[PDB]
This record gives structure tokens, C-alpha cells and sequence, in this order.
């Protein structure tokens, strides 16, 4: 009742939450200085973190 | 700061220039990185810096903004752009662009385009709504060209005597078949000078190769 089993589900949720603030912190980084109409949400993500 | 007024000054001006703002002896080096590093430091310390030129793209995506003074060639001097503008003003390869520009951040040399003003003297709006040059239909000689001037110096007659033996028009393509020391040199110059005083509305252009 006090021990919670986790599994492959909230491991792999978790571990791509790690993923996915890391490159929100770089891709906040890279828009603080970004203006308008000049990129497209694709390159300013990084693939290679998550 | 407009670049082309920093490309129409001489040497001695862009020398003086750098020894006014206080910096290393640049004198020393290329027109082409002095401009790179005069442009560096006002833009440091200036407004937004503007350019202009002809575009090439690489095949990479991104293209190259470079100027006919230094004939189009690589160097310091060239202005970065993203395959990004390719994508929304879908540049093209020999755009004459005008546009704002700064320095390039950490790590990077060229300098980044912000936002075109003139696409080929034009609007970007009316630079999408336009045809595609193998698209349009060719046609022969329609309006002539002018050569003789009417004075009569001592070169002048020379172009007469062309209105006169090979009239030429807008959209005519014109062979000189010649050999060595012939005096085509001058003739281009003085057909060049008449159909610049002629017509000043039509852009005009010449090449020399080897
Ligand atoms: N329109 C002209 N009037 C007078 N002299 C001319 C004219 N065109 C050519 N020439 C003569 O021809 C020579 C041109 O030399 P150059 O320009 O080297 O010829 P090329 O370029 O064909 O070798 C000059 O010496 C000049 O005296
Ligand atoms: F060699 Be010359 F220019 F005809
Ligand atoms: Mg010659």
C-alpha cells in the first residue's frame, strides 16, 4: 500500500520529460532572440537531444 | 549604414575612416576585410546596417548576397541568408536584393540578413506575382535602338556607321567576329557610351573574360 510499481510506461514518459526540457530550455535560449517571420517551428528544435 | 557607400569610396577614405574610429592598423589587410571590419565596429557601436547586391544559392539551401564592385566573388564582404527567405520569398539565383543587415553573432563571420526592402528594385509582394523567363514568348526585333548621338565627333561616326550597316534592337543577339588587333576594345566602349546616353532607362551591362 506504501510501494508503488512503476513500468516501462511512466519510466519512458519520464525520461522523454527530461528530453523534452532540455530542449525547451535550448529552443527558450534560441528564441529570446528570434523574431517574427523568420523561422518555421521546425529547425528550432534540436532532433539529436530527445 | 548603407554598404554601397562604404564599396563606391576608395581605399584611402575606408583607411582614414578606421584610423578615426581608433582601431588596429587596418590598412594592412584586404578592401574586402577592411569593409568587414569597419562595418563590424560601426555596427557595434550604429544604427541597423544596410546592403545590397545579387544573390547566389548554394547547395546547401542558404544563399549569398555579394557585390559587382568585387564582381561577385566569396569573401568577408558577402551577406548570409537563410534557405528560410527561399521558403517565403522563395528567392531565387541572381535577385537583386536591398535589405537590412547586422553583425553576425558568436562564432559565425557573414553577416545576416533581417529584412528585404527591394527585390530586383521591386515590391516582394509583386516579386511572387511574376513569369518565369523560359515560360515567356520570345519575339524578334520589335524597337530598335538608337545609336548615333547627332554631334559627329571623332568616335561618334564610328557607331553611325553601324546604324547603318547592322541596325540593332531590344532582344537582337549581335556577333563581332574580329581577329587580334581589330579595335573591337573602344568599339564596345564608344556602342556602350551611345546606348548609355541614348537610353539611361534601360540597365546595361557588360562582361569582360580573361
Ligand atoms: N574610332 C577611332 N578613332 C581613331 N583611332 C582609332 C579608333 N578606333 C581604333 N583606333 C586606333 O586603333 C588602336 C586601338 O588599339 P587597341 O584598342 O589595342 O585595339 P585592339 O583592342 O583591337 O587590340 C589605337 O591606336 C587607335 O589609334
Ligand atoms: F588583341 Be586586341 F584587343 F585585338
Ligand atoms: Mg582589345
Amino acid at each position: 500500500g506504501n510501494r508503488r510499481i512503476r513500468s516501462v510506461g511512466e519510466m519512458a514518459e519520464n525520461q522523454f520529460r527530461v528530453g523534452l526540457v532540455r530542449v525547451e530550455r535550448a529552443v527558450k535560449e534560441r528564441l529570446s532572440l528570434g523574431d517574427l517571420d523568420t523561422l518555421m517551428p521546425q529547425d528550432m528544435i534540436n532532433a539529436k537531444p530527445i | 549604414m548603407n554598404l554601397t557607400e562604404l564599396k563606391n569610396t576608395p581605399v584611402s577614405e575606408l583607411i582614414t575612416l578606421g584610423e578615426n574610429m581608433g582601431l588596429e592598423n587596418l590598412a594592412r589587410m584586404r578592401k574586402q576585410d577592411i569593409i568587414f571590419a569597419i562595418l563590424k565596429q560601426h555596427a557595434k557601436s550604429g544604427e541597423d546596417i544596410f546592403g545590397d547586391g545579387v544573390l547566389e544559392i548554394l547547395q546547401d539551401g542558404f544563399g549569398f548576397l555579394r557585390s559587382a564592385d568585387s564582381s561577385y566573388l566569396a569573401g568577408p564582404d558577402d551577406i548570409y541568408v537563410s534557405p528560410s527567405q527561399i521558403r517565403r520569398f522563395n528567392l531565387r539565383t541572381g535577385d537583386t536584393i536591398s535589405g537590412k543587415i547586422r553583425p553576425p553573432k558568436e562564432g559565425e563571420r557573414y553577416f545576416a540578413l533581417l529584412k528585404v526592402n527591394e527585390v530586383n528594385f521591386d515590391k516582394p509582394e509583386n516579386a511572387r506575382n511574376k513569369i518565369l523567363f523560359e515560360n515567356l514568348t520570345p519575339l524578334h526585333a520589335n524597337s530598335r535602338l538608337r545609336m548615333e548621338r547627332g554631334n559627329g565627333s571623332t568616335e561618334d561616326l564610328t557607331a553611325r556607321v553601324l546604324d547603318l550597316a547592322s541596325p540593332i534592337g531590344r532582344g537582337q543577339r549581335g556577333l563581332i567576329v574580329a581577329p587580334p588587333k581589330a579595335g573591337k576594345t573602344m568599339l564596345l566602349q564608344n556602342i556602350a557610351q551611345s546606348i548609355a546616353y541614348n537610353h539611361p532607362d534601360c540597365v546595361l551591362m557588360v562582361l569582360l573574360i580573361d
